[PDB]
């Protein structure tokens, strides 16, 4: 069912995460001073606005399409938040 | 009167009160509580009339904002931003909206509702004062000040939309704003047409909410009526930015697709068509219609109790709807 | 020991803050005012007067860090000076803050504001203003360091801290 | 009681694809006036992908939502459920709202 | 327009830009206008500050008016029963007087006294100051109509001074407010005060700081001999005819330094309260003893500048 | 108590208390008010080492209840865990008065 | 190794929670 799929997608996300993070940890720590603080830091930035846009742009929306009923349950749900949004706009 | 001396008179008065008085700044008394309160709406009620704010309220602002939890005195701290004078936008964003953005993003929605209220007051208030001058920085450099504040606020809503998961409590007072914003021209007769941004269009056009859907086509009629009109008078006096035309028309577009035209695959929804195949919709087209869009099951499922029941929508009192179908056909 | 950002895997549904200042019973109240009210997500506060931290293998990874000055105190500033050398600069992309006491009562004030100002603005950071002394404010400002905390967490989807770094950067 | 394990294991992947991004973001790295120009073009870039991306992911969405609700259409009004009963209110609500609307107009 | 100035003045007044150094203060001869026996009088007293904003139609021209009018209206109000005629002898009396060479500059306005005397010459009961000192930056931006005079000094009871700030508020439409002086810019006092020279000693050099904790309260006082004090300020000073904020702190340091290692007391985390030196002393709560009268000028200029940007 | 909340350099604090109380006594301590020392010290600290002579000073203790105050100040983080002798030796040495040389 | 709780251990575990030197000063003055 639905519910195996989405447990083993988490499955693999946490092993990617691992991995990664076993990765990650291999790296020297760099610590800063008052001297020389805000221009590495405005350089650390750059780097990671533009480490972090093209992980934007590989994201596509993935389907996973789910039953029919837990569809009509979210909608369900989703109303009645709605009822109590508008009476209080009202 | 603008007279001097007794500008400085009351401006000396005015300001030491103010300073003695605030509750979280000089000394934070806390003890004045309702008397600070009465003093501000005095003070509010005062401005009102003379149709502009003092001098000492923008200095007092200017200095006790940093200080400011955003909590103590809401209704009246936020009701003196209005009556702030019209200058450059570049001047008093360090000044007062770098310290306002840092308070809006970090607060509860219903700080965000109030924000609002006040930015959309006081657009209100230096459009009005413009348009007086007119009929007397130069125009070309005034309405550069009036559309960076119009994309500043854009910017505020699509992220506040953002961070509260699509709430329509803050959407209604989000379209508030640009409902306003769509009849600049006709009203104070200042050439200015500004747009929001595809995230608040795309988001009010897929809404649950009903009455989201009404307002939107209100707000599209209201666009379509004011571009029409400044083309017009363009020709006599030979200049407006082309793009906004085709931003418009593919606004445009893509709302009559989706309603009545079954063409719900326009630039803007670009999703792949093969996914729609394996994600199971055997036809899509007429997927978005007047009555299959889930905003509409209820006036869909009420008049199957009871074919041609569009007039039904109008009795119910769809009457943007109307408005947008009867201009948009004929 | 230097504190890292990412060194631990995050937990479930789990968010931790970390408080360093001298003040020890501000920090208690800060910390009650935290916790009282109910939230989505699970809450845990750790205390510290500065840093380097005394050794331990059970501590979860760091979400926040909040450095608290008193302004009334020229101790606390040369606390804060010493111990913002013991992290390293990756922890400084949206994920630190600083909060300043004091400037309520300008008469006690042993430390110019243009000071913490000037400092906030060296290392990136915003700056934030309270007197924690009083209840009715110090409440307010618990629930949006809370708000900050669940954003740098990763519980609000499509904004990170490096995000969170923009929404707050001053023009000036 | 099922559908109790929906709500939290749906939270869980939510929360997982936004930590996971960071790590991805972070090692990918590891591999003044002028300095400041192009982060403020990067951040509009960033804003401009995530806006569209969020666009079309809530599109699809509610085309399935619509599709679903369109093919069990006809037990809907066989009714005697509690939604049945929400959608009756909600009539009852958007009315008054649109006259308040109409009126404020004026 | 000036108003337009007075508001672009307030709000360049950002904390980006860092604050300036300070020159030495230089010992100046009295100018010859000034009295000698009025100023024996000033020093060796206890005043009280206030700030002060700028009086709207005050003349020069017509003092004994002033001085009759306040006269019948203080009989008046101690007497709360019955009624008072404006030109009669009473038990007090009320003298407007002028004081001479007391100004920084060509531009500021000359000060005055206010005093009351119980005639019985007679026996002064009250006085009170007003004075502007090197005060170019709140002239500017004010008309004609007005007159500047930011500080306000009183020595004698409180109740006396209710009253003529009530009629002073009344007839000139000011606003009288109180004046203190934090820990910040009281050891800035010390320093400086030390960096003059002087041929006599009259007086050590003592601080006094307040501890807070809880429930119970603690005093400490520290006296060293001036000598000793300059020895120490000599070693850290090394910018030529200015001080700086590093110098600054390095002489509090130095003190910090030599109490913590006697009394293992971190001195830093206690409140600075008062500063006592051989050219005057100075206490937060707004009190002001000036004991030299070389540098009388240089004591009643930063407090003009301090109650400026008090009303700015 | 509110487990949520963790609290390191606990045992620093637990520390502090200890030397506090073996410092101190568990008595209620005899009210006195007021306390005076005088120094003849040299000066220890590149900032007048080739001086050879003591620093003058005089300082004084005043309190509402001294031997009160000063106990509360190392809980409350103003002073180290273990106070200086001098500070600390009042009732047992019948002292008030002191002076003190290199 | 205090026993790294698998996942769905930790996870269960919180779902079913909602319901609860003195002689150095004394040789130198």
């Amino acid at each position: 069912n639905t519910e195996e799929e989405l447990i083993r997608e988490c499955e693999e996300m946490w092993k990617d995460m691992e991995e990664c993070q076993n990765k990650l940890s291999l790296i020297g720590t760099e610590t800063l001073t008052d001297s020389n603080a805000q221009l590495s830091l405005l350089i650390m930035q750059v780097k990671c606005l533009t480490a972090e846009l093209s992980q934007w742009q590989k994201k596509t929306p993935e389907t996973i399409p789910l039953t029919e009923d837990v569809l009509i349950t979210l909608g369900k749900e989703e109303f009645q938040k709605l009822r109590q949004d508008l009476e209080m706009v009202l | 009167v603008r007279d001097e001396p007794v500008l400085l008179r009351f401006y000396y008065w005015l300001s030491q009160t103010l300073q003695e008085e605030c509750i979280w700044y000089k000394v934070n008394n806390y003890e004045h509580g309702k008397e600070f309160t009465n003093f501000l709406d005095t003070i509010i009620r005062a401005e009102c009339f003379l149709q502009e704010g003092f001098y000492s309220c923008e200095a007092f602002l200017y200095k006790s904002l940093p200080l400011w939890d955003g909590l103590c005195c809401r209704s009246q701290f936020l009701q003196l931003v209005s009556w702030i004078p019209f200058s450059s936008f570049s001047e008093v964003k360090p000044l007062l909206f770098d310290h306002l953005a840092q308070l809006f993003f970090t607060s509860t929605i219903y700080f965000k509702c109030s924000v609002l209220q006040s930015l959309k007051e006081l657009l209100q208030n230096w459009l009005l004062w413009l348009s007086m001058d007119i009929h007397m920085t130069t125009l070309g450099g005034s309405m550069n000040s009036v559309s960076k504040l119009i994309h500043y606020v854009g910017w505020l809503s699509t992220t506040a939309m953002r961070l509260e998961s699509n709430n329509t409590f803050l959407l209604h007072f989000i379209l508030d704003f640009y409902e306003k914003v769509c009849d600049i021209y006709i009203n104070y007769n200042l050439p200015l047409v500004v747009l929001f941004p595809p995230g608040i269009f795309y988001s009010a056009l897929l809404s649950l909410d009903t009455s989201i859907l009404n307002q939107l086509c209100f707000i599209m009629h209201r666009y379509r009526k004011n571009l029409t009109a400044a083309k017009k008078n363009e020709l006599v006096q030979k200049n407006f930015s082309s793009k906004t035309y085709q931003e418009f028309n593919h606004y445009l577009t893509s709302m009559v697709g989706c309603l009545w035209t079954s063409k719900p695959f326009g630039k803007g929804i670009y999703i792949d068509p093969e996914i729609l195949e394996k994600t199971g919709v055997a036809e899509y087209k007429n997927s978005l219609n007047v009555v299959h869009h889930p905003s509409f099951l209820s006036y869909a499922v009420s008049f199957l109790l009871q074919s041609w029941y569009l007039d039904y929508l109008f009795s119910q009192g769809l009457q943007g709807l109307k408005l947008f179908i009867r201009s948009s056909v004929h | 020991s230097v504190l890292r950002p990412l060194d631990k895997l995050p937990g479930l549904n789990t968010a931790t803050i970390l408080l360093v200042g001298t003040e020890d019973a501000l920090l208690q109240q800060l910390a009650d005012s935290m916790l009282k009210e109910d939230c989505a997500s699970e809450l845990k506060v750790h205390l510290a007067k500065s840093l380097p931290l005394p050794s331990s293998v059970n501590r979860p990874r760091i979400d926040l860090i909040v450095f608290v000055v008193n302004l009334h105190s020229k101790y606390s500033l040369q606390n804060t000076e010493e111990s913002l050398r013991h992290v390293d600069a990756s922890f400084f992309l949206g994920k630190v803050c600083f909060l300043a006491t004091g400037a309520g009562r300008e008469s006690h004030c042993s430390i110019h504001r243009h000071t913490v100002v000037k400092l906030a603005h060296t290392y990136q950071s915003p700056l934030l203003y309270c007197d924690l002394e009083v209840e009715g404010f110090r409440a307010t400002m618990a629930q949006r360091l809370v708000r900050v905390l669940q954003i740098c967490a990763g519980h609000v989807p499509g904004v990170s801290a490096l995000n969170l770094l923009s929404l707050l950067r001053s023009s000036e | 009681c099922s559908e109790d394990r929906m709500t939290l294991l749906l939270r869980l992947r939510a929360q997982t694809k936004q930590q996971l991004l960071e790590y991805k973001s972070m090692v990918d790295a590891s591999e003044e006036k002028q300095i400041e120009a192009k982060i403020e073009d990067l951040e509009n870039e960033i804003e401009e992908v995530k806006v569209a991306f969020e666009i079309k992911k809530l599109a699809l969405d509610r085309m399935r939502l619509s599709t679903a609700l369109k093919k069990n259409l006809e037990k809907i009004s066989r009714q005697s459920s509690v939604l049945m009963d929400n959608m009756k209110h909600l009539l009852e609500l958007n009315k008054l709202i649109m006259k308040s609307q109409q009126e404020s107009w004026d | 327009p000036l108003q337009k100035r007075l508001e672009s003045v307030r709000k360049q007044s950002s904390f980006i830009l860092t604050p300036p150094r300070r020159k030495i203060p230089q010992c100046s001869q009295l100018q010859e206008d000034v009295d000698p026996q009025k100023v024996a009088f000033l020093l060796h007293k206890q005043w009280t500050l206030y700030s002060l904003t700028p009086l709207y139609k005050f003349s020069y021209s017509n003092l004994k008016e002033y001085s009759r009018l306040l006269n019948a209206f203080i009989v008046a109000e101690k007497q709360k029963g019955l009624a008072v005629e404006v030109g009669e002898d009473f038990n007090i009396k009320v003298i407007f007087s002028t004081l001479l060479g007391m100004k920084g500059t060509q531009r500021d306005p000359e000060a005055f006294l206010v005093q009351i005397v119980s005639k019985s010459e007679g026996k002064v009961l009250w006085t009170g100051w007003f004075c502007c000192v090197f005060g170019d930056s709140l002239l500017e931006t004010v008309s004609e109509d007005f007159t500047c005079l930011p500080l306000f000094l009183a020595n004698g009871a409180e109740s006396n001074t209710a009253i003529i700030g009530t009629w002073f508020q009344k007839t000139f439409d000011c606003y009288f407010s109180p004046l203190a002086i934090n820990a910040f810019n009281l050891s800035w006092m010390a320093a400086m005060w030390t960096a003059c020279k002087m041929d006599h000693y009259v007086a050590t050099t003592e601080f006094l700081w307040s501890v807070p904790c809880s429930p119970q309260s603690l005093d400490i006082s520290f006296a060293i001999h001036p000598e000793d004090a300059k020895a120490l300020w000599d070693s850290v000073h090394k910018t030529p005819g200015e001080v700086t904020q590093e110098e600054v702190d390095l002489f509090m340091d130095c003190l910090y330094s030599h109490f913590h290692r006697h009394f293992k007391i971190h001195l830093s985390a206690t409140r600075l309260v008062r500063v006592s030196t051989s050219v005057a002393s100075a206490h937060t709560d707004g009190k002001i003893k000036i004991l030299c009268h070389k540098y009388l000028i240089g004591v009643l200029a930063y407090l003009t500048e301090l109650a400026i940007f008090q009303i700015e | 108590m509110d487990s949520r909340i963790i609290h390191e350099n606990i045992v620093e604090k637990e520390r502090v208390q200890r030397i506090t109380q073996e410092t101190f006594g568990d008595y209620p301590q005899p009210q006195l008010e007021f306390a005076q020392y005088k120094l003849e010290t040299k000066f220890k600290s590149s900032i007048l080492a080739e001086r050879e002579e003591p620093l003058r000073c005089l300082i004084k203790f005043s309190s509402p209840h001294l031997l009160e105050a000063l106990k509360s100040l190392a809980p409350a983080g103003i002073a180290d865990a273990p106070l200086s002798p001098l500070l600390t030796c009042i009732p047992n040495k019948r002292m008030n008065y002191f002076k003190i040389r290199d | 190794r205090q026993a790294k709780k698998s996942f769905s251990t930790l996870f269960l575990e919180t779902v079913k929670r909602k319901s609860e030197d003195t002689k150095l000063i004394e040789d130198e003055f």
